[PDB]
RNA sequence: UUGCCGUUGCUAUGGC
């Protein structure tokens, strides 16, 4: 069983979302299994699963704990604006591929 | 490399009990005598000068 | 004087860092800091809340309804309570029972309404470490601890286990194992308004718990003995007291890391002290504390001593030497074997063999201005902190508790200026750990529940 | 590290049979780095005592040296005095490493065992898995030497000779 | 003759005169703890590294207190990691003996010349070491 | 001069009763009179402790004797429930034994508490 | 605790090296260094020649101990006190006796070389 | 008001 942490919580209004620290502790587990901690913190926090998003994983030596970046939407449509497109293809929906010559 | 060095300590600590006379821990048991003889001519003690 | 050029050029020292109140005195780095805390959000566990309930000299005191309920259990030994924001308590014994209490009736004595007793039944038929989620305790249970929300009660104890009740039923819900051969857990605290605790094991271990979601979230490592006792409040920090390595820490639990306070009193400059115009002396073990709030505590020591420790000092603020007396010297016709007096008198050696009674049990009402401490001196002792909180002091005693009193802790009601408490304490005739108590002077095994008012 | 001055001679090959034989070592080179470093502290030690008292190099940067090799754990809690550091020597900080320490706290049989224990990760100081018997604790991280949670004489699942030897006689 | 703004002389220095037997000094006569780890926390690659010593973990500390602070991990690049980290491993291993840096006592860097012996209340005269005194 | 005459004061009766709660987390501890008295005559103890403040005292008065005889330091604690609390047995002990062993983790400590009850004694 | 003699002295004298600081930095420990009332004997004998080396072997931070035999041959003693007991260093610099020394075993022996000490059979110096 | 057992109160105590 998976445990979820957010810490420091802040709020951006220009941006439309919140944001924060997000300890993920899985003892005897591998790892933070990222689609898993999503749906977990999109319970923890209100529904928006594809408005909330995690980046920055490091999981310390001997595992248990790895610290992450949080930040949830409101507004789907307005975090497929805010957020990068590289993001967008590892999660959710976008795909352009780059035209591959030279 | 290791295991030639625990194996050559051994041996060492072996051919100690030949030149010294090695404390092994005190009297195990009940005392049973000398095990191995009592020489009444020698003498192994360091006289001075 | 070496030590004077110490000081002396630390002090230069010092005053060169400086140099590698004006009308404009605004920085830039810590107004922007400043800005940021104004748009975060979460003002709520984190409170550095100091002390806000002043009124220790306000309630009375010597004038208690203490009512001593004795049951039939062998060696109560811990006491668990709730109050939401009717009230039930929980107490366990040494013959492996739990047992739930009503105790909302105030004026009256706690009314018992359920059991839940384990026992040889339920040793594993295994013998192997994390094979160990059996339904039930099979050796003896040494601590209780209510959900601040009140949905389950978590027991454990020497058979390394964690056991999660439920409330409404006294059934086990879930079994956590501690997967080790000495992880014998010692105290429970869940931090307050919370699902999350905070058990103290024996492998020098801090286990932490997320209950609801029955996950383990953080082992923290770092006494040098048994972590005898454990405290929390509404913040993520905590404070565990290992027994003989005679220190205190504080553990922020998400940084792991820990503030480490030791003891150090001496009874070399003790009777220096007192020479300049006394059976005072050095320290056996620290015992129990109680956060009194999130800058200040309490412990209990070995030999008698209650000390008031803050965030900001290594060494104590305040001691309090003798707290529960002295012990009764074992008697001529117990000591020698001789036939004249002379001898067996000869025999006490004076005063040197004099052993002070230990408090084994304190309980820091949380923010509040009293705490109260308890051993077999048969007298409760309720002490009130000094409003500039560098010192506390008796108030007034409790003296209805014969026996060893293996948990204190209070019961409120009444609103913001008018209080009346039931201060509730195991009472046994054996300390919660092992035996070692001899002369049992009129002891029973009950609950000493006191109802002070004002 | 750095060879000694004389590397060859009868007592300092005797002085090495005993050191790696009681201590379990591999090769010179433990010995070596672990004197090496020795010779640097005592070194040091000798000029802060070839200068005066009151001097401030010697008040501070002595306390300094003699707190920070009790809390190496050389050093005892009571022997405060500079002349404690040039009376130190190289099996009192060769006593500190994890292999000697698993074996006189018992979790091993000999020195050799407590080598193969900590190189299969049977051996935790604290909350981190140690794997390198050469180590040095300290004398706080001195009573947190266990068994490994994750290792089958800690409590964990038992590892692959004994599951096949059990699913085997299962068959 | 005229001013010219100078940042090297109002920026904060702090670190020509920070010496470590002076710091450890200070902290064992700080009477405030210290934040010192659970006791496996700190130790770094299962010990293939050192322990970690006390510049290092407050220089961890300041890593992660700005990585939290600005939503960014930091990187691999080249020529700073094969100066600082490299050489900083080597003589962490050449002089870090648990937890402990030893490298200091073997080091020419004179005390009181720098650090101690204040410049500023220097009090070159008789009535000024008075007054300061008294 | 009491029977049990050597005691110790405060100070070092902690040091004594820290080195005895870790030497029986080492296993070199043997705790009880005559299990102290068994590793007496055998030879195997390196200081013996007894607590001046049973219910008789000729009890445990019987192995300063046997400690003269064999040359071993004994002292003597003034709490029998401290001394087995320190043990760390849910019983008070009144007397216990440090037995030798050189691969041993607190001979040090062990020494240093041997110097200090023999300059005593 | 170091048993010198008398070339010893001499050519610590003839290279400038203290004895007690020489020793200190040889072995990077503290040293005791005895002189013998035969070694005495010998630089007294030596005449006034070498009242230098006399006046620096009467030394208060030189301790000294007491011989108990006839006639002032300070390699018999050194030898003798040496092959008796195994825990002495030998401070010496004559050829004979730095042979003698040398062959009996388990004792470690220092002598002037170059600018400061040298220290051969004791096989912990760094 | 309890594992027994006694005084019990018409509720409090004290021996294992
Ligand atoms: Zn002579």
């Amino acid at each position: 069983a998976v445990t979820i942490r957010t810490r420091k919580v802040i709020s951006n209004p220009l941006l439309a979302r919140k944001q924060f620290v997000v300890d993920v502790l899985h003892p005897n587990r591998a790892n933070v299994s990222k689609d898993e901690l999503r749906e977990k913190l999109a319970e923890v926090y209100k529904a928006e699963k594809d408005a909330v998003s995690v980046f920055g994983f490091r999981t310390q030596f001997g595992g248990g704990k790895s610290v992450g970046f949080g930040l949830v939407y409101n507004s789907v449509a307005e975090a497929k604006k805010f957020e990068p497109t590289y993001r967008l293809v590892r999660y959710g929906l976008a795909e352009k591929v780059e035209k591959a010559s030279r | 490399s290791r295991v030639k060095k625990r194996k050559k300590y051994q041996k060492a600590q072996k051919k100690l009990k030949s030149v010294r006379a090695v404390y092994s821990g005190g009297q195990s048991g009940v005392y049973e005598g000398e095990k191995t003889g009592i020489k009444k001519g020698l003498t192994r003690s360091v006289k001075f000068k | 004087n070496p030590a004077d050029k110490r000081r002396r050029l630390a002090k230069q020292y010092l005053e060169n860092l400086k140099s590698e109140d004006e009308y404009n005195n605004f920085d830039a780095g810590d107004l922007d800091k400043d800005i940021i805390a104004s748009r975060l959000k979460e003002d709520v566990a984190e409170q550095q809340g100091r002390v806000f309930r002043y009124f220790g000299d306000k309630l009375l005191i010597s004038e208690a309804k203490q009512s001593f309920t004795r049951v039939g259990e062998n060696n109560l030994t811990c006491i668990s309570c709730f109050q939401p924001v009717r009230l039930f308590a929980y107490t366990v014994s040494k013959d492996l029972q739990l047992t739930k209490y009503d105790i909302t009736d105030f004026s009256k004595r706690p009314k018992k309404l359920k059991y839940a007793k384990g026992g040889a039944k339920y040793i594993p038929t295994s013998k192997h470490e994390y094979e160990n989620t059996t339904e039930g305790h099979y050796d003896e249970i040494l601590t209780v601890a209510a959900s601040p929300d009140g949905k389950y009660v978590v027991t454990g104890g020497r058979d390394r286990k964690l056991i999660v009740w439920s409330t409404e039923s006294l059934s086990p819900v879930k079994v956590i194992p501690t997967k080790d051969r000495r992880g014998e857990v010692l105290s429970l605290a869940f931090r307050k308004n919370s699902d999350q605790l905070y058990a103290s094991c024996a492998d020098f271990k801090i286990r932490t718990y997320s209950i609801n979601q029955f996950s383990q979230l953080e082992i923290l490592y770092g006494h040098h003995d048994i972590v005898e006792d454990i405290s929390a409040l509404a913040m993520e920090r905590c404070v565990t007291v290992g027994a003989r390595d005679r220190t205190a820490m504080l553990w922020k639990i998400p940084d792991e890391t820990r503030l480490t306070f030791r003891g150090g009193d001496e009874p070399q400059k003790l009777l220096r002290r007192w020479m300049k115009e006394p059976l005072f002396f050095c320290e056996g073990s620290i015992d129990v504390v109680s956060m009194v709030d999130d800058f200040h505590f309490i412990t209990g020591s070995d030999n008698g001593n209650i000390c008031l420790w803050s965030l900001a000092k290594k060494k104590p603020i305040f001691t309090e030497r003798i707290a529960h007396g002295i012990l009764p010297e074992p008697s001529f016709n117990d000591i020698s074997g001789e036939t004249d007096e002379e001898l067996r008198k000869r025999q006490l050696q004076g005063k040197k063999l004099l052993q002070p009674f230990w408090i084994t049990s304190l309980y820091a009402i949380p923010y509040s201005n009293v705490f109260i401490s308890g051993s077999w001196s048969g007298s409760l002792k309720v002490w009130k902190i000094s409003d500039n909180l560098r010192s506390f002091e008796l108030l007034g005693e409790l003296s209805g508790a014969k026996g060893v009193v293996t948990k204190i802790q209070v019961v409120e009601s009444g609103k913001h200026g008018k209080e009346k408490f039931r201060i509730l304490a195991s009472i046994a005739k054996e300390h919660r750990l092992g035996r070692w108590i001899a002369n049992v002077s009129g002891a029973r095994n009950g609950i000493y529940s006191a109802v002070i008012d004002q | 590290y750095s060879t000694p001055k004389r590397p060859y001679e009868s007592s300092r090959l005797d002085a090495e049979l005993k050191l790696a034989g009681e201590f379990g070592l591999k090769n010179k080179k433990e010995i070596y780095r672990i004197s090496f470093q020795l010779s640097k502290i005592r070194r040091a030690a000798r000029d802060l005592l070839t200068r005066d008292e009151k001097d401030p190099k010697r008040l501070f940067e002595g306390n300094a040296l003699i707190r920070r090799l009790v809390r190496v754990g050389v050093l005892s809690e009571d022997k405060k005095k500079l002349d404690y550091v040039l009376a130190l020597k190289v099996e009192d900080f060769l006593e500190r490493r994890l292999q000697t320490q698993v074996y006189k706290l018992g979790l091993a049989k000999s020195v050799h065992h407590a080598r193969v224990l900590i190189t299969q990760r049977h051996i935790a100081v604290g909350k981190q898995i140690v794997n390198i018997p050469s180590f040095m604790v300290r004398l706080d991280s001195e009573k947190h030497i266990d068994f490994a949670p994750t290792s089958p004489f800690g409590g964990a699942r038992p590892g692959r000779v004994a599951r096949r030897n059990a699913a085997r006689k299962a068959e | 003759f005229e001013d010219r703004f100078d940042a090297r002389e109002h920026k904060d220095r702090s670190n020509k005169s920070r010496m470590q037997a002076m710091e450890e000094y200070i902290r064992e006569s700080s009477d405030q703890p210290d934040w010192s780890a659970s006791i496996g926390a700190d130790i770094v690659n299962h010990g293939r590294g050192g322990i970690k010593s006390l510049r290092d973990t407050e220089k961890e500390r300041r890593v992660t207190s700005f990585e939290e602070d600005n939503f960014t991990r930091l990187n691999i690049t080249n020529k700073a990691e094969k100066r600082k980290q490299k050489q900083r491993e080597r003589n962490a291993r050449m002089n870090v003996i648990g937890g402990e840096d030893f490298g200091i006592f073997s080091s020419k860097r004179k005390l009181e010349d720098s650090t101690s012996r204040r410049g500023a209340k220097k009090t070159r005269s008789a009535w000024d070491r008075a007054q300061r005194r008294l | 001069n009491p029977k049990a005459f050597p005691l110790a004061d405060a100070a070092l009766t902690q040091q004594i009763l820290d080195v005895v709660q870790q030497a029986a987390n080492l296993r070199q501890l043997k705790k009880g009179a005559n299990e102290a008295t068994k590793t007496l005559n055998r030879g195997i103890s390196e200081f013996i402790i007894m607590a001046a403040d049973c219910e008789p005292i000729e009890i445990l008065l019987h192995l300063p004797l046997l400690c003269e005889d064999k040359n071993v330091p004994y002292v003597f604690v003034p709490s029998r429930v401290a001394l087995g609390r320190a043990c760390g047995v849910s019983r008070p002990v009144i007397a216990a034994s440090i037995t030798t062993n050189d691969a041993s983790a607190i001979k040090t400590q062990i020494y240093a508490v041997k110097d200090k009850i023999e300059t005593l004694l | 605790q170091v048993l010198i003699d008398t070339n010893f002295i001499n050519f610590s004298i003839q290279k400038k090296v203290d004895i007690v600081r020489g020793m200190m930095d040889c072995l990077l420990a503290k040293c005791n260094p005895l002189i013998t009332d035969c070694v005495m004997a010998e630089l007294e004998k030596l005449g006034p020649k070498y009242r230098i080396a006399l006046k620096l072997a009467r030394d208060p931070r030189i301790k000294r101990l007491s011989c108990s035999h006839k006639g002032t041959y300070a390699d018999d003693c050194l030898v003798h006190r040496v092959l008796q007991h195994k825990c002495y260093i030998v401070a010496t610099n004559d050829a004979g006796l730095k042979q003698r020394i040398r062959k009996i075993p388990g004792i470690p022996l220092m002598s002037v070389g170059g600018h400061a000490y040298v220290i051969e059979k004791l096989p912990d110096v760094f």
